C-alpha cells in the first residue's frame, strides 16, 4: 500500500541506468520545472546515457501544452516523441521518470471498464524497470481516479513539488 | 463502401474535410475515397497530392456525392432556403458527418431528414477521455488561439519581445487574455513565447493554476487572500489600461457572447491598442466589434475576423480529417466492407441528430 | 536655439523623429523643441505626452520649421516637384538630419543646397563600433527582421510551432533565412521563439557562429563591415545544399544586401517553382531590387503556389518601436556637439561621424 522515497533515492535509481525516458505532465507545468527537468537530463545524458521524452497528446491542460514548455527549456525536437512513436521503448527502459504526469499513465484505461479515463490511449510506463513519479500528494488528477500504478512493487512516490523535487536530484547528481 | 469529400461552399471557408494521410487509412479500412476537385486547394492539399494517396477526383460536387455512402464536410451543408441545395446532392439514406450546428440550425436537420440521411453532428461529441481524439471543438479552437495572437501581432505597431539595443530599449508588449478555454490557453502560450507580459482572467476559479502553468499571471483582487465582489472588474480594468493587445475568447453555446469589454472600457485604452474578439460571431465580447472586419474607435483597433480556424486552414484541415476518421474507424469492420454505428456507443448516441427519416436528438422537438 | 520635428508626409511613413524621452534630453541641452500637432499619431506618441516632456506644439508643418535652427525628419523632404515643397519650409541656413537617402536622390540635395541648408544623411554613418548607437540602418533593420517573421506567420496558412495533439501532430514550420546580418539575426531569433526549426546561410564566414548560438543550423557553402558581389561561380555552388533545405522550407526570408550594387538574387523563379505549395517568401531587399525577381515592391505576389511578399518601408510597419529608436540615433549623433552653456551647434569635423554624413553644409 504505497512505497515512499526521497531525492537521494531517486538520484540513485536513475543514476544507475543506460536508457532513461522522461514523461512530463500538467504537474511539470504548474511548477514550471521545464528548465530544471531539462538539466536533470543533460547532466543525465552526460554520463553517456540515452534520454527521451514521451509526450502524451493530452498531457497538461491544452494541445501542445508539454511542447511549448519543453521548447522554452531548449530541449531538442529530435528527442521529444509522441505516444505512438515511443510507447514501445518503455520495456527496454530502466527508469520511467514521471514528472507531474498521472492520468497519462493510469492503467485503468485498458482495464477497469467504467473508469472516466477508459478507452483513452496511455503510455506504457509500467513496462519500464523502475517508475519514479513525483507529486505534492496523493490526490488524483483531472480524471478523479486513483492510479493503481501508484502503490505497487516497482513504483516510487517522490512527494513534493516538481521543480524542487527535480532541483535537488540534479544536485545529488553532481 | 464509398465516401466522398466535397469542396466547402460557405464563403471564406478554406478548410477541407480530408487529408493525404487520412485517405490511405480510409482505403485501408475498405473505402473507395472520392473528393471534389480543388477541394483541398485552400488547405494546400492538391488533387495530385490527394490522388497519390488512393483518392479519385470527381470534377463537380454532384458527381462526388452522387452515389457516396458516407459524406464528410466541415461546415453544415447549405439548403435550398440559402440559395444552394447541397443536401439534395447527398444520396438518400447516406451518412453525413460534419460540424452541423444542429442544436442551432433545425432547418438543415429537417432538410437531411427528408432525404433519410443519418447525420452525426461532430460538435456534440461527448466530453469523455476516449473521445478527445474525436473532438473538433478543441482541435480548431486550439489553432484559433494560436492565430488570435498572430493576427494581434500583425496589427500591433510594436514588437512583442523586449529588445535592448545600442540605440535604446523597447519594452515588451502587454497581452491580456479574457477567457481561459483551449483557445485562450494557446494564446497565452503563443504570446509568452513571443516575449510579451501576459495577463489573463476567467470566471472559473480553477483557472488561475492553468494560467500560471503557462507563465501567465492571473488577475486576482488582493483586498485580502483567496458582500459585492463585483469590484474585481477594477483589477481587470487596472490591467486593461496598461494592455497593448486584448484577446477575448469567451463563448456560451446557443446563447449570445457575454460582454467582457464595454465601449466604456475601450475608451480607457491607450492608442495603438488592438482587441482581438474571437467571440465576434456570437455577438462579441466587445460590442464595438463587427463580424468580418477591423473597426477603429478611440484609437483602438477592434479586430473581428470570422472563422479563425480557417485562417490556419493548412493545419486545421488535417486535424479535422483526423477527428472524423477517429470517429469512424471503430465502426468499419470485416462485415465485407460495411460500417455499423453501435447504438450503444455514447459517441454515436450523443452525436447522431437524425436517423433514416426521423429526428433523433432529444433537444430537437423530438 | 530651436529644433523642430514635422509629421511624416510620405505615403505610408508612420514614424516620427521624436519621442517624449528624447525631448527631455534635448531640452536639458538648451534646445527649444517644437513638434507638429499630430505628428506622432502613427507611432502612438501623443501631443499631450510631448508637451509634458517640455516641447511645444505647432499647428502646421510650416509653423514647425518657421524658426527652426535644426530640423529632424525620418524620410527625405519631398522636393517641390514631388508634390509639395518641404525643402521650401525648412528655414534657410538651419541644419537637417534624416534618411535623406543621399546617393539615389541627387535633386533633393541641391534644393537644400540652394536654400542654404546644411543636411546630414544618417544612412551614411560610418561602420565604426562607437557609432552603433547612432546607426539608423541597424535600429531599423533589427525591427525589420522581427516584422518579417510576423508578416510571414501572417501570410502562412499553417501554425509555426510543433504541437502534439490528440488529433494528430502539427509539425513545426521550417524557416530558412538568406543573409544573417542584423535583420536576419533577429528573423532567426523571432522565428526560433514561435517554435520553428530555423535554417540560415551567409557569405560572411563570421556568421555561422552567431547562427548556431541562436538555435539555428548553418548551411555551409564556399570588407570593412560588409560584402560585395561573389560571382556566378558561387551563386551556383550556393543553390547547392540550399536546395536540400529550400524544398522543405515553409518560410523563406531574404535580407541580402551589397552597397552600390543591385540586391543579390538568391531565389530564382526556377527555385520558387520547387518550393512546397503554400510556402511564403519575405523579401526584405525588395527596394534594392529584391533577392527573388518575383517580388514586387509594395505588394504580395503569388506565383507557382508560393506567396512572395515585398512590403516597402517595413520598419514603418513597426512604427511605435521604430520611432523612439530612430529619434535616439539622431540624439546620439547630435548631442556630442552642443557646447554646454552657449546654446550653439558646431559639427566637429574632424569627427568622421560628421564628415561621412554631411552632403551639403552650404
Ligand atoms: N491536453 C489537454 O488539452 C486537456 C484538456 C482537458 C483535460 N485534460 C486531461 O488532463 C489530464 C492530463 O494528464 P496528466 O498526466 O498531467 O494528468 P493530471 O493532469 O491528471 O495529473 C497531474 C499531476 O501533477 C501533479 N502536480 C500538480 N502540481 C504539481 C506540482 N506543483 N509539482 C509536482 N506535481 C504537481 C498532480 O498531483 P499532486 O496534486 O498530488 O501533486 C498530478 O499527479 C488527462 O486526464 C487529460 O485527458 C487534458
Ligand atoms: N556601426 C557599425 S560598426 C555596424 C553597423 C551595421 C552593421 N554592422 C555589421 O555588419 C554586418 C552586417 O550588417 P548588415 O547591416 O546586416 O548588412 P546588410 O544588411 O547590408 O547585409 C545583409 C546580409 O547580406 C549578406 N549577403 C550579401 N550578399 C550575400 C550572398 N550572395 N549570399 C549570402 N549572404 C549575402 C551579408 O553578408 C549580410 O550579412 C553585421 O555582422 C554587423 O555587425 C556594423
Amino acid at each position: 500500500s504505497v512505497k515512499a522515497g526521497s531525492a537521494e533515492d531517486a538520484a540513485f535509481i536513475m543514476k544507475n541506468a543506460s536508457k532513461v525516458i522522461i514523461v512530463p505532465g500538467y504537474g511539470m507545468a504548474v511548477a514550471q520545472a521545464q528548465h530544471a527537468l531539462r538539466e536533470m537530463a543533460d547532466v543525465l545524458k552526460k554520463e553517456g546515457v540515452e534520454v527521451s521524452y514521451a509526450i502524451h497528446p493530452v498531457a497538461g491542460r491544452m494541445p501542445g501544452h508539454m511542447n511549448v514548455l519543453l521548447a522554452e527549456a531548449n530541449v531538442p525536437y529530435d528527442e521529444v516523441f509522441e505516444l505512438e512513436e515511443i510507447n514501445s521503448s518503455f520495456q527496454t527502459a530502466d527508469v520511467a521518470f514521471v514528472i507531474g504526469a498521472n492520468d497519462v499513465t493510469n492503467p485503468a484505461a485498458k482495464t477497469d471498464p467504467s473508469s472516466p479515463i477508459y478507452g483513452m490511449p496511455i503510455l506504457d510506463v509500467e513496462k519500464a524497470g523502475t517508475v519514479l513519479f513525483i507529486k505534492r500528494s496523493m490526490a488524483s488528477g483531472y480524471a478523479g481516479v486513483e492510479n493503481e500504478l501508484f502503490f505497487r512493487n516497482n513504483t516510487m512516490m517522490l512527494f513534493g513539488d516538481a521543480k524542487k523535487m527535480t532541483e535537488q536530484i540534479v544536485q545529488a547528481m553532481n | 463502401m464509398k465516401i466522398a469529400i466535397p469542396k466547402e461552399r460557405r464563403p471564406g471557408e478554406d478548410r477541407v474535410a480530408i487529408s493525404p494521410e487520412v485517405v490511405k487509412k480510409l482505403v485501408g479500412l475498405g473505402f473507395e475515397v472520392i473528393v471534389e476537385q480543388g477541394a483541398g486547394v485552400g488547405a494546400s492539399i492538391t488533387d495530385d497530392a490527394l490522388t497519390a494517396a488512393g483518392a479519385t477526383i470527381a470534377s463537380t460536387a454532384a458527381q462526388a456525392l452522387s452515389q457516396a455512402d458516407v459524406v464528410w464536410k466541415v461546415q453544415r451543408p447549405m439548403t435550398a432556403e440559402e440559395g444552394t441545395d447541397e443536401v439534395a446532392l447527398i444520396k438518400e439514406g447516406a451518412v453525413l458527418m460534419c460540424h452541423l450546428g444542429a442544436l442551432t440550425n433545425r432547418p438543415v436537420v429537417e432538410a437531411l431528414t427528408k432525404r433519410k440521411i443519418t447525420a452525426y453532428a461532430m460538435e456534440l461529441m461527448p466530453r469523455i477521455s476516449r473521445a478527445q481524439s474525436m473532438d473538433i471543438l478543441s482541435s480548431q479552437s486550439n489553432l484559433a488561439g494560436y492565430r488570435a495572437v498572430i493576427d494581434g501581432a500583425y496589427e500591433f505597431a510594436r514588437a512583442f519581445p523586449m529588445m535592448m539595443t545600442a540605440a535604446g530599449t523597447v519594452p515588451p508588449a502587454r497581452v491580456l487574455v479574457f477567457g481561459v478555454g483551449v483557445a485562450g490557453l494557446q494564446a497565452i502560450a503563443t504570446a509568452k513565447r513571443l516575449g510579451a507580459v501576459v495577463m489573463a482572467t476567467d470566471v472559473r476559479a480553477a483557472t488561475k493554476e492553468q494560467v500560471e502553468s503557462l507563465g501567465g499571471k492571473f488577475i486576482t483582487v488582493d483586498d485580502e487572500a483567496m458582500e459585492f465582489r463585483k469590484k474585481q472588474a477594477e483589477a481587470v480594468l487596472k490591467e486593461l489600461v496598461k494592455t497593448d493587445i486584448a484577446i477575448t475568447t469567451a463563448l456560451i453555446p446557443g446563447k449570445p457572447a457575454p460582454v467582457l469589454i464595454t465601449e466604456e472600457m475601450v475608451t480607457k485604452m491607450k492608442p495603438g491598442s488592438v482587441i482581438i474578439d474571437l467571440a465576434v460571431e456570437a455577438g462579441g465580447n466587445c460590442p464595438l466589434s463587427e463580424p468580418g472586419k477591423i473597426v477603429v474607435k478611440h484609437g483602438v483597433k477592434i479586430v473581428g475576423h470570422t472563422n479563425v480556424p480557417s485562417r490556419v486552414a493548412a493545419d486545421a484541415s488535417p486535424l479535422f480529417a483526423k477527428n472524423l476518421l477517429n470517429f469512424l474507424t471503430p465502426h468499419v469492420d470485416k462485415d465485407t466492407k460495411t460500417l455499423v454505428m453501435k447504438l450503444e456507443d455514447e459517441t454515436v448516441s450523443g452525436t447522431c441528430v437524425t436517423r433514416d427519416g426521423a429526428i433523433v436528438h432529444p433537444a430537437l422537438t423530438g
